[PDB]
Parts: structure tokens; C-alpha cells; sequence
């Protein structure tokens, strides 16, 4: 479970972003789509291209899920067991995709927030998506 | 590095508008704070015992400036990064003994110090291109590990 | 890859007690077990659901003899890894979108393996040698991400 | 913690390693100095040539601690504490160390317990050394 000091960070952030949350959540799966073109496999069904109903839909979903988890950090892996079950087991996504699309929602952040992402920020939600996508791959054990 | 001419237009353009002694101080100082066993390689420049020792540490924030330009230099030689990183990567493989997953952390860090300063300006296709120029400058300083 | 004239002897006296069809169903048949995301790429041989299915699947068996029959490839041209997989690399960046750290977790399980029926003979000089081997081979593989 | 059929393999292959842990671990430690010698500058105070008695205690030493995380299972965070704090904190240890530790104990095992060492075991073998790497480096949060 995160450190107290690492919470506040989060939920702050959180806060902060606010109803922009699936917003947001768009631009990053964006991001690692162009960025690392690798992770659009995952998609086949999706139209990735700019503006895509499918990928806003998706980033709204996620979003979902993450303020779901800001809410539950000290039960993450109850809060998030059926989506667990989906991206390792269902799914089989590669850990290393996770690692992706953090550093694409982080970029997000940054890009749209950048008085409130100092370094304390980033390192505290660096490890909140660290834990999120541990949860999330636990299946791999 | 493939970059595409749009990408390479791109990747100069922000280049020209980066303040590196403020970015490079930021990104060194980001690294440490956020990966803080990369502390370890650094334990000489002074105060690094908790993130606000990082962040004021005046080494550190001057060490970042050097490793910035040393970025710009990959980017005005995008063709041949293994050689204008040949030096550094003995320095970082033979003499530091660096990780070098820790160069691909540093280039996640220059990428959000990038997003921080330009905002809507850093477009998900800018980042892209960001993206295979810190991927290739990372596979050139670990050269020598290969 | 930099080997030095004893590990190059070491490598290829080796290889040359292996058996490509046993160990390289050995080696495809673990990767999938211990790292079951990679179960993602051969979904179409068959059965994958559980790691006796993995271990049983005449297919994944069949496909790791050709894995490391590419591996003893490489191992005849350690000057030229990039030029000899320049065409796999292609398959697995361009067409098959396998991410390139799995290069390295299969050749982790191939190193295994060699311990496994080697033993003593396995000694620690001989592994140092093929893990440089086996990083050559995947950073060759992964050049076409670069 | 570990799935009820890892801890039973892990325990089957920590009691056939027996009185060999030290031994064992010991040789993993220089396969790691060999393979990888980054590694090394960790050790700066031992002689790490072959033979090294300091490398043999060490090896006793890592040893007693898998043989009491081992013993741990369902309390490694507690059992392990003062060396999470060794390791990441006083020591700085990267992060990626831990996982050739972990390859190189792998490969040790492999070589001594061929029979022993199934593919169902290796995977058993590979998340308890997660594990463990996982709870050493808990500051990194
Ligand atoms: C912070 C990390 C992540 C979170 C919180 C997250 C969350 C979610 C959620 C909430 C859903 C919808 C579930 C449902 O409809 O029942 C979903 C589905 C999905 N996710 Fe993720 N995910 C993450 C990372 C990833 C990554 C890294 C990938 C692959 C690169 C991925 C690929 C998928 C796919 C392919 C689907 C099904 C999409 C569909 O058919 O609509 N996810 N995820
Ligand atoms: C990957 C991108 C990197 C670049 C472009 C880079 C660049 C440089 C440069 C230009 C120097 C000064 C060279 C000289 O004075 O001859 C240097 C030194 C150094 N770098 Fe890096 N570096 C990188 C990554 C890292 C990482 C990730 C670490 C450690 C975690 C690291 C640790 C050091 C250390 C310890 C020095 C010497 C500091 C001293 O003067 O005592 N570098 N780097
Ligand atoms: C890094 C060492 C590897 C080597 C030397 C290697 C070698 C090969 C070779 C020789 C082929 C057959 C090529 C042909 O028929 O034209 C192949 C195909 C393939 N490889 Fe690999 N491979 C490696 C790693 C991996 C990894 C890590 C994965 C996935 C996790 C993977 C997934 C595949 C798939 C899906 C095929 C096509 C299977 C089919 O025929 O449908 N490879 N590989
Ligand atoms: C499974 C992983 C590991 C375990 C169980 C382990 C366990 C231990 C133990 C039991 C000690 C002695 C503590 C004491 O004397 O109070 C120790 C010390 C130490 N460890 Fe580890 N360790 C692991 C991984 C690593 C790695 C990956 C590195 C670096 C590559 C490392 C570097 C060190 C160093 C430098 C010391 C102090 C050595 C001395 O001065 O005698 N350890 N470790």
C-alpha cells in the first residue's frame, strides 16, 4: 500500500484533474499509441486514428478505474480483481505495456497541469500507476 | 533512429526553444527524486538524503545542465548517435558502471520535463518523435555494454 | 558482442553436445510456462490454457527446435548479429509486435536450459560467455525497433 | 504472497537444496560477478575472485535469508525488514541487480537439481525471487 505522504499526493492530483479524468485518460492512451506502436495490437477493433469514439469511450472507462482505485488504496487488489483477471489472464498483456501507458499518463499530467506536477507529484503518482498495474498483473504473480 | 522529416522538423524546432541549464537541472534532479537508487552514482556532489536535499543540491542541478547539452548534441548528429555518444558511453559502461535501463528512466524524465514546459505544444506526435530520439540516444550510450 | 578467444571456444564446444529439437522445445515450452503473457503470440497453436497444455503442445515444441536452430545461426556469425537477424527482426518488431524486452526473457530461460543438461560443465565462465551471446542476440533482434 | 501451489513447490525445492543453500548461493553470487559485472562495484571491500572466503560467508548469509523467507511466506515484508532498509535505503541497490541475482540463482539451482528443476518449479522458483526482490526494494516504494 502507498505511504501516507504518497496518498495525499494522489488524491490532491487527482483532485486537481478533476472531471477532466477521462479527458485526459484519452490523450495518454493516444500518446502510447503513437509513441509506442507496439501497444495498437491490442486494439485491432478500435479505430486509433485522431478522435476516435472508440478511444474516447475506452479513456473514459479507464478513467473510471483509476479514480476507482484513488478511492481504494488499501484494498486495490479487491477494488480491482475482475479487471485483474481481464488484462492477465483474458487479455495477456505484456507487463511492460503498463509501464507505457503510466509514463503516457504522466506525460498527460505534465503536459495539462504543470504547475501541480512538481517532483514530489510525479513520484508519488509514478507509484501509485507502479501499484495500480502490479494489481492489475497479478496473475503473472 | 527512424525518424520521419516531420519528425525531425519537429524535434528540432522545440529543441531551439529549450532552456537547458533550467530543464537540464530539473530532468537530473527529476531522475533522483523518482528513482532514488540512481542516488547512488551521485553520493559525491553532496546533500542527496531526502528529495529536497536533491532538488537544492547546486551539483546536481549544474550536472543536469551538462547532460542536456550532451543531449543536443545527439540531436544535430541523429544519424550517427553511436559515435557522438562513444566517449560518454565508455564513461557511463566502463568507468560508472551504470545500469543501463537507468539511461531509458533519465529519457523518461527528459519527456516530462518536455511535456511540463510546452504543454499543448508537446502533441502526442511530438512526444513520438521525442520518444525515438531518447530510445536511440539510450541504445548509444549503452554501446559499450554490447 | 565482445567475447574474448577462450569464450568464443567455450561458446561453440557447447553448442556443439546440443540438441536443438530437445532443448529448443525445452526453452519455447518454459518461456510460455514462467512468463504466461507470451502465451498472447502462439495462441493459434493450440491449446495454451494451462502449462501442461504448454508442455504437451506438439506445436510450441516444433517451433522452439527453430528457435534455436536461428540462436545457432547467430552463433556462426557473432562478428555480423545484426545482418543475421536483420530479416527476424523485421518478422518480430514489424509484423509480429513482440516487445523486445521478451528477447531477453527467453534468452534468461535459454541459459537455464544449457545449466540444466550441462551441469557442472556450465561453469560460471562458460555462462558468462553465452550471456553475452544471448544479449547480442536479442539486441540484433531488436534492431528494427531502433 | 505466493499462490498455495508456489509455496509448496517452493518449499519442496528450499528442503532437496538442504545443507547445499550456502554452497549454492555462493555460486550464484559469482555467476552474477562473472555474467554481469556491474554487479561487482556493490562488493568493492571483498576479493570476488574465485574461491573468496568472503564471498562464501556472504553466501551463507544470503542463503539464511531465503531460508527464512522460505519460512515467511505470508509475513516477508516483516520478516525481511531490516533488510529492505539495508538494500534500498543505506545501499541504493538498482532495482534491476535483484533480478540477475535472481537469474543467476536460477541458473545455479538448473545446474545442481537438474531433475528437480521443472518448468513448474522454475516458475514457482521465479515468483518467490520476485518476492523477495519485490520486498527488498519496498522503499522504492
Ligand atoms: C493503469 C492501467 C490500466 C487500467 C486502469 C486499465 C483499465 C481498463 C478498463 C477499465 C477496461 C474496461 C473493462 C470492461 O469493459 O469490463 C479495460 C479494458 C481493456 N484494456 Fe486496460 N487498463 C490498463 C492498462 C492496459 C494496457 C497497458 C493495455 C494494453 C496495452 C490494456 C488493454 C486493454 C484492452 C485491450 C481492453 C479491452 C478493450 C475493449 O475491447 O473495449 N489496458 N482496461
Ligand atoms: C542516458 C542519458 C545520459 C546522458 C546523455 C548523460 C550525459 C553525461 C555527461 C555529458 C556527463 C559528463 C561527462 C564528462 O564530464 O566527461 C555525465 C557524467 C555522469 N553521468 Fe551521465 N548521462 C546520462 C545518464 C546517466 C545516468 C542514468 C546516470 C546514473 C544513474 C549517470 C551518471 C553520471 C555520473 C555519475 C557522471 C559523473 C559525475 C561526476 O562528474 O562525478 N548518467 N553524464
Ligand atoms: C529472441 C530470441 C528469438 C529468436 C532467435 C526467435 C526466432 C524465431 C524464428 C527462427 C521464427 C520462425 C521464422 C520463420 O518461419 O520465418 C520465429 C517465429 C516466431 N517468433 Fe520468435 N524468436 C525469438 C523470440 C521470440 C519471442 C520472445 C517471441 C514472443 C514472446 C516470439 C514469437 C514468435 C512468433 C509468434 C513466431 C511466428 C510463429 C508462427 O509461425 O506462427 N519470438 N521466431
Ligand atoms: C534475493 C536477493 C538478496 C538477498 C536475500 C540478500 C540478502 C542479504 C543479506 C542477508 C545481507 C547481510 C546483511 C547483514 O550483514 O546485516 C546482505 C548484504 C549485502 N547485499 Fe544483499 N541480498 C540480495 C540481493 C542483493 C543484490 C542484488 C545486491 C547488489 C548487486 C546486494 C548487495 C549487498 C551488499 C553490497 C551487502 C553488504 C555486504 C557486506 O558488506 O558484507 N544484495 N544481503
Amino acid at each position: 500500500v502507498l505511504s501516507d505522504n504518497d496518498k495525499t499526493n494522489v488524491k490532491a492530483t487527482w483532485s486537481k484533474v478533476g472531471d477532466h479524468a477521462s479527458d485526459y485518460v484519452a490523450e495518454a492512451l493516444e500518446r502510447m499509441f503513437f509513441s509506442f506502436p507496439t501497444t495498437k495490437t491490442y486494439f485491432p477493433h478500435f479505430d486509433l486514428s485522431h478522435g476516435s469514439g472508440q478511444v474516447k469511450g475506452h479513456g473514459k472507462k479507464v478513467g473510471e478505474a483509476l479514480t476507482q482505485a484513488v478511492g481504494h488504496l488499501d484494498d486495490l487488489p479487491s477494488a480491482l480483481s475482475a479487471l485483474s483477471d481481464l488484462h492477465a489472464h483474458k487479455l495477456r498483456v505484456d507487463p511492460v505495456n503498463f509501464k507505457l501507458l503510466s509514463h503516457c499518463l504522466l506525460v498527460t499530467l505534465s503536459s495539462h497541469q504543470p504547475t501541480e506536477f512538481t517532483p514530489e507529484v510525479h513520484a508519488s503518482l509514478d507509484k501509485f500507476l507502479s501499484n495500480v498495474s502490479t494489481v492489475l498483473t497479478s496473475k503473472y504473480r | 533512429v527512424n525518424l520521419t522529416a516531420a519528425e525531425k522538423t519537429q524535434v528540432a524546432n522545440l529543441w531551439g526553444k529549450v532552456n537547458v541549464k533550467e530543464l537540464g537541472g530539473e530532468a537530473l534532479s527529476r531522475l533522483l527524486v523518482v528513482y532514488p537508487w540512481t542516488r547512488r552514482f551521485f553520493e559525491h556532489f553532496g546533500d542527496l538524503s531526502t528529495a529536497d536535499a536533491v532538488l537544492h543540491n547546486a551539483k546536481v542541478l549544474a550536472h543536469g545542465e551538462k547532460v542536456l547539452t550532451s543531449f543536443g548534441e545527439g540531436l544535430k548528429h541523429l544519424d550517427n548517435l553511436k559515435g557522438t555518444f562513444s566517449d560518454l558511453s565508455e564513461l557511463h559502461c566502463d568507468k560508472l558502471h551504470v545500469d543501463p535501463q537507468n539511461f531509458r528512466l533519465l529519457g523518461n524524465v527528459l519527456v516530462i520535463v518536455l511535456a511540463r514546459h510546452f504543454g499543448k505544444e508537446f502533441t502526442p506526435d511530438v512526444q513520438a518523435a521525442y520518444e525515438k530520439v531518447v530510445a536511440g540516444v539510450a541504445n548509444a550510450l549503452a554501446h559499450k555494454y554490447h
